[PDB]
This record gives C-alpha cells, sequence and structure tokens, in this order.
C-alpha cells in the first residue's frame, strides 16, 4: 500500500 | 453623497459613495460596487474636514472632504439618521489619524489573536487582541470561503452562543477545545447540532439533503433515502 | 553547439511492420510508433538505418495520421541512401 | 465587464507524463497553478479514451498553507468527482507549523484528524483526498 505519512 | 476613504498611512484613499439606510450605512465605491456595510443596534464621531466613526467591533471608518461644509452636511444628516434608531470629539487631523485602527491593524490584531488562540487549544497588546470579535466577513476570510457559503454560516451561528452576530474570543477557545478534546459522542453532538438549521432535535430528509449537498435534487435524494434524530444519526 | 544539441536528444530505436514496393520507385514503410510519440499533421521526422552501415539521418514526412497506431513513411528512390533503403527492405526477413 | 487583450499560449507545454503508465507530479507553493488544467486534461482524456498508456496519476500537491489556492481544492474536489477510473490520487502536504497555523490550517487538520468524515470526504473542504501535516516523504513514497 501507498506510504503516504508526513514527517 | 461623495467622499474620500482613507485606510492607512501607506496605502492611498479612494473615492468613496456614502448611503444611509435607517439602521445600516453604507460605504459603496464610485462604480456602485459595495465595499462595507455597518450595522447600529443600540458609535462616536471625530471631527477635524476629517470624520472618524469609530466603530466598536470593526476597524473605523474615516472619511476625508474636499470642504469641511460637506463634512458638516454628513455629520448634519448621520447624527439624525443614527438618532431615528451619540458621542462626538473635537481633535487635529493628524490626532484623529493616530486614533483610528484601520484594517492592517485588525489583520495584525486578528494575527496575534489567532497564534494565542491555537496555542491554547493545543501581554498588554495580547490583552488588547483577545479582547475583540470577529464579524462574520472576517471569520469567511481567516477561513478561506466566501461570506455566503454553509460551511462558514453553520459554524458561525452554532459557535454564537449569545447570537450577537460577532464571534468573541470564549465561543471560540469553547468550540475548538469541543473539536480536539471532545469525546466522540460529544464530537456527534456537535456535528448534529451544526447539522440543523432550525435546530429543533431532528433532521429532515430535505434538511438532510441540503446538508449532504453543503458537503458536496434526485440523486441527493435517493443517496439520502439509502426523521433521523440524535441517536440515529450518530 | 548544433552536435551538441542533436546528441542531447535521445534516438528511439523502432522495427518495420511491413515494406512495400511501391511503383516509380517509392518504399513504403509501416513501422512500429513509439509509446509516448505524439505528432502533429505535417510534421517529419529523421530515420537512420544500420543495415547499410551508415548511421546517417535522413529527414521524411510522416505519412500517417496521428490517430493511427503504426508510422508509416513514403521514401522515393532520390540517390544513394534511398536506393540501398529500398534495396535491403525489398526482401522479408 | 470590461474586454481584455489576450496574447496567445507562450507555454510550450511538455506532457511527458503521458509517455509513462505511471506518473507522480508534484507542485509546489505557487508552482501549482498549472496543475488544475493538468488534472482536469488528464481526467478528461482518461474518460474519453479507453486505452490510455497512463494508467495512474498521483498528484503530490505540497504547500505551507492553502492560502489564495482555496480555488485549488475546489478544483481538486471536481477532478476527483469526475475520476471514474481511480486515475488521480491526490496527496496534500501542508508543511505550516503548528504554531503559524491560520484558522484554515487548524481547520482542515482538525477536520482531517479530529473529526469523522461524512462520505469519506471531510465536512470542511469535502475532499476524499488524504491532506497531511509535515514534510512529503518522497523517498519512501517511491519505494
Ligand atoms: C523536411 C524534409 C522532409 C522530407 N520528407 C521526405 C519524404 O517524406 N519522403 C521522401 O521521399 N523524401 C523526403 N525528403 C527528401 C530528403 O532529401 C531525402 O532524405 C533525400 O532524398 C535522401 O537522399 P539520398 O541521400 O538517398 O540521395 P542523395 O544523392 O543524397 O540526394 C540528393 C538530394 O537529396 C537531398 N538530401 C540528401 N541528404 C539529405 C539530408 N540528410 N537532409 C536534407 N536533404 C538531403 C539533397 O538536398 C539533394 O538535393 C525530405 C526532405 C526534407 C528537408
Ligand atoms: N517551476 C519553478 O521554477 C517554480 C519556482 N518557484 C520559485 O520558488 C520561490 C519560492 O516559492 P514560494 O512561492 O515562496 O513557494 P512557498 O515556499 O510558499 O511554498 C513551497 C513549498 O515547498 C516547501 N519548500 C520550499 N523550499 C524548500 C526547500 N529548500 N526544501 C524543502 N522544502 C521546501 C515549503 O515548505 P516550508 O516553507 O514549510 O519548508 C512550501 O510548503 C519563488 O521565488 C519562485 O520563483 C516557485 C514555484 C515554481
Ligand atoms: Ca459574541
Ligand atoms: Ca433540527
Amino acid at each position: 500500500l501507498l506510504f503516504t505519512e508526513a514527517h | 453623497m461623495e467622499a474620500l476613504e482613507w485606510q492607512g498611512h501607506k496605502e492611498p484613499c479612494r473615492p468613496v459613495l456614502v448611503y444611509l439606510q435607517p439602521g445600516q450605512i453604507r460605504v459603496v465605491d464610485g462604480r456602485l460596487t459595495v465595499l462595507r456595510t455597518i450595522q447600529l443596534q443600540p458609535v462616536n464621531f471625530v471631527l477635524s474636514r476629517t470624520l472618524l466613526l469609530k466603530i466598536p467591533k470593526e476597524y473605523d471608518l474615516v472619511l476625508l472632504f474636499n470642504l469641511e461644509e460637506e463634512r458638516q452636511a454628513l455629520v448634519e444628516n448621520l447624527r439624525g439618521a443614527l438618532k431615528e434608531s451619540i458621542q462626538e470629539w473635537e481633535l487635529r487631523e493628524q490626532e484623529l489619524m493616530r486614533a483610528a485602527v484601520t484594517r492592517e491593524q485588525r489583520r495584525h490584531l486578528l494575527e496575534t489573536f489567532f497564534r494565542h488562540l491555537f496555542s491554547q487549544v493545543l501581554s498588554q497588546k495580547v490583552r488588547e487582541a483577545l479582547t475583540c470579535e470577529l464579524s462574520r466577513a472576517e471569520f469567511a476570510e481567516s477561513l478561506g470561503l466566501k461570506p455566503q457559503d454553509m460551511f462558514v454560516e453553520s459554524m458561525f451561528s452554532l459557535a454564537d452562543k449569545d447570537g450577537n452576530g460577532y464571534l468573541s474570543f470564549r465561543e471560540f477557545l469553547d468550540i475548538l477545545v469541543v473539536f480536539m478534546k471532545g469525546s466522540p459522542e460529544e464530537k456527534s453532538r456537535l456535528m448534529f447540532r451544526m447539522y440543523d438549521f432550525d435546530g429543533n432535535g431532528l433532521i429532515s430528509k430535505d434538511e438532510f439533503i441540503r446538508m449532504l449537498r453543503s458537503f458536496i435534487k434526485a440523486q441527493l435524494a435517493e443517496v439520502v433515502e439509502s426523521e433521523l434524530t440524535w441517536e440515529d444519526f450518530h | 553547439g548544433d552536435k551538441l544539441v542533436s546528441l542531447s536528444r535521445k534516438k528511439v530505436e523502432i522495427s518495420v511492420v511491413k515494406a512495400e514496393l511501391l511503383p516509380s520507385g517509392v518504399t513504403h514503410l509501416r513501422f512500429q510508433r513509439p509509446q509516448g510519440f505524439e505528432y502533429k499533421s505535417g510534421q517529419w521526422v529523421r530515420i537512420a538505418c544500420l543495415a547499410l552501415g551508415t548511421t546517417e539521418y535522413h529527414p521524411f514526412t510522416l505519412t500517417s495520421a496521428p490517430h493511427e497506431d503504426t508510422l508509416s513513411l513514403h521514401i522515393r528512390a532520390a540517390g544513394p541512401w534511398t536506393t540501398r533503403l529500398r534495396e535491403i527492405y525489398s526482401a522479408p526477413t | 465587464y470590461p474586454k481584455l487583450y489576450l496574447d496567445g499560449p507562450f507555454g510550450e507545454g511538455h506532457q511527458e507524463w503521458h509517455k509513462f503508465e505511471v506518473s507522480v507530479l508534484v507542485g509546489g507553493g505557487i508552482g501549482v497553478t498549472p496543475f488544475a488544467s493538468i488534472l482536469k486534461d488528464l481526467v478528461f482524456k482518461s474518460s474519453v479514451s479507453c486505452q490510455v498508456f497512463c494508467k495512474k496519476i498521483y498528484f503530490i500537491w505540497v504547500t505551507r498553507t492553502q492560502r489564495q489556492f482555496e480555488w485549488l481544492a475546489d478544483i481538486i474536489r471536481e477532478v476527483e468527482e469526475n475520476d471514474h477510473q481511480d486515475l488521480v490520487s491526490v496527496h496534500i502536504y501542508i508543511t505550516q507549523l503548528a504554531e503559524k497555523f491560520d484558522l484554515r490550517t487548524t481547520m482542515l487538520y482538525i477536520c482531517e484528524r479530529h473529526f469523522q468524515k461524512v462520505l469519506n470526504r471531510s465536512l470542511f473542504t469535502g475532499l476524499r483526498s488524504i491532506t497531511h501535516f509535515g514534510r512529503p516523504p518522497f523517498e519512501p513514497f517511491f519505494n
């Protein structure tokens, strides 16, 4: 799955 | 009638026209494009060809005139217009100019207001900013949305506890802490209170479809089909 | 500078779908369209054929419409390179 | 309305994303205005045509605040509503520091993470897209 997670 | 509107030392003045409704005062550009509308509810004046009308909640409205006689005529008409539904001072041009808070100063005051509000949700200038009430137009502009938008109207009416047409620091802080730290039941209650226009404790099918369209005719009705009280909505 | 600009472009490499020896010494070449090849009517491309051992690029107008799936060229037998191209593409395989 | 004088397109609009089956479009600051037209054209092209080589488009919007670009939210809303093939996946990254939030940024934050959706759409904006707060992870995303 897409790993869209801002720092 | 014609007049000149001053928006600070840096911002140039512009030619405007002033209209006097029975309860409202309109400042509208010469193109007939509406610029500002203020409502009077049961304001102070400063005289200098300069007329400084101090709005207790919004930024002050100052007018420059070609001749002193035009300003005198305008103040004579405005005294009668406002008396139908009052303090005046005599100050110099520099004193009147410095005694007014313009749009830029209001923006800075709102900036520190929001800074403190968001710092609390998660000192002379601080106290001065915290003692200001946000109008609906300012609330919509800070939200980045139009004044006539479903979200802004719903949130403004729901957050206005006293319903005076302006939103204060206390109401904003309470609604924001409800949004952030509220329990899921409390969040559902807040959403239910914001969703219903009439606020009669139930959501109509037409009203629910209106809320859905606010989130953005037959399609909305079909979606709603597949009243609803608090427990049902939750 | 012109040589550097030419080197900057990347020359695609494709295969010929069909070769026709049309009369009056004409060669009709249908070849695979590059995946991202978009062009308008009247535009022309350059072609080279290593079978002649030349690496020479010659300009030819795209006779195929942009809505088609392959690219077509109608090359006239004008001189050495065109005649050699017709001779090499005369036979299959 | 007054009449305008128009000087034609000077863009020289490379559309190299059509050359790739999967493309990632990254917009930042003021360099996100053309992406509205790009996304609308992409969704229209995928709606009218069937065998488009571009199977998936990723639009990574990166901004400090959405001020002066709130219309892009509505454009993205219409694009995702008209995306009948799941061609465009929109990811918004608000990089503003939490202390410098305006009203809109705080509303976005609470509606994204402190308020349930209705049809998987945030109550504030109405976007099915997920809005993040922080630096976009380009390396892990590409991985
Ligand atoms: C924009 C453009 C589009 C063209 N499109 C087509 C086409 O669709 N079909 C077609 O049959 N022909 C086309 N030509 C003609 C082109 O010149 C051919 O590549 C040429 O006939 C090949 O010649 P040759 O080397 O086999 O013989 P040569 O003996 O070299 O032919 C001599 C003539 O060909 C011309 N020529 C040779 N080599 C080149 C070169 N590299 N660039 C430009 N001109 C050259 C010379 O001007 C000379 O007059 C086009 C030319 C141009 C400039
Ligand atoms: N195609 C082009 O050539 C473009 C060029 N520009 C140029 O960029 C300049 C500044 O753009 P501006 O309008 O201020 O955009 P902004 O800086 O307002 O927004 C750009 C976004 O990218 C982030 N960002 C900016 N710089 C960096 C960096 N060095 N490393 C990592 N992230 C960064 C910012 O986050 P944060 O600030 O929180 O770090 C911000 O959210 C302008 O002068 C403009 O000329 C702009 C757009 C397109
Ligand atoms: Ca109030
Ligand atoms: Ca109700």
